[PDB]
């Protein structure tokens, strides 16, 4: 998915939060790993 | 107050406590009645002599 550049480390396990809160919870024992990278010039439109 | 992802650490500071306690309480007890079983022997061994 893709989310804002500042909310990445609200989705971290056991974090709280708009986007954990609603959208997407992490559970308190995730085992795996988390990836994460801007995509401004291939996502984010000129004109919005 | 507080979330759950802090408050397991303090729960179990507290289950750490609380259960050293009872080991504490547990082993005073089995020498005490250690203790008094010796007694009970020697009151039991009187009483038939």
């Amino acid at each position: 998915f893709v989310i804002r550049g500042d909310e990445v480390r609200q989705i971290a396990p056991g974090q709280t939060g708009k986007i954990a809160d609603y959208n997407y919870k992490l559970p308190d024992d995730f085992t795996g790993c988390v990836i994460a990278w801007n995509s401004n010039n291939l996502d984010s439109k000129v004109g919005g | 107050r507080l979330d759950p992802p802090e408050a397991e650490v303090q729960i179990d500071r507290l289950i750490t406590g609380r259960l050293q306690s009872l080991q504490t309480y547990v082993t005073q007890q089995l020498i005490r009645a250690a203790e008094i079983r010796a007694s009970a022997n020697l009151a039991a061994t009187k009483m038939s002599e």
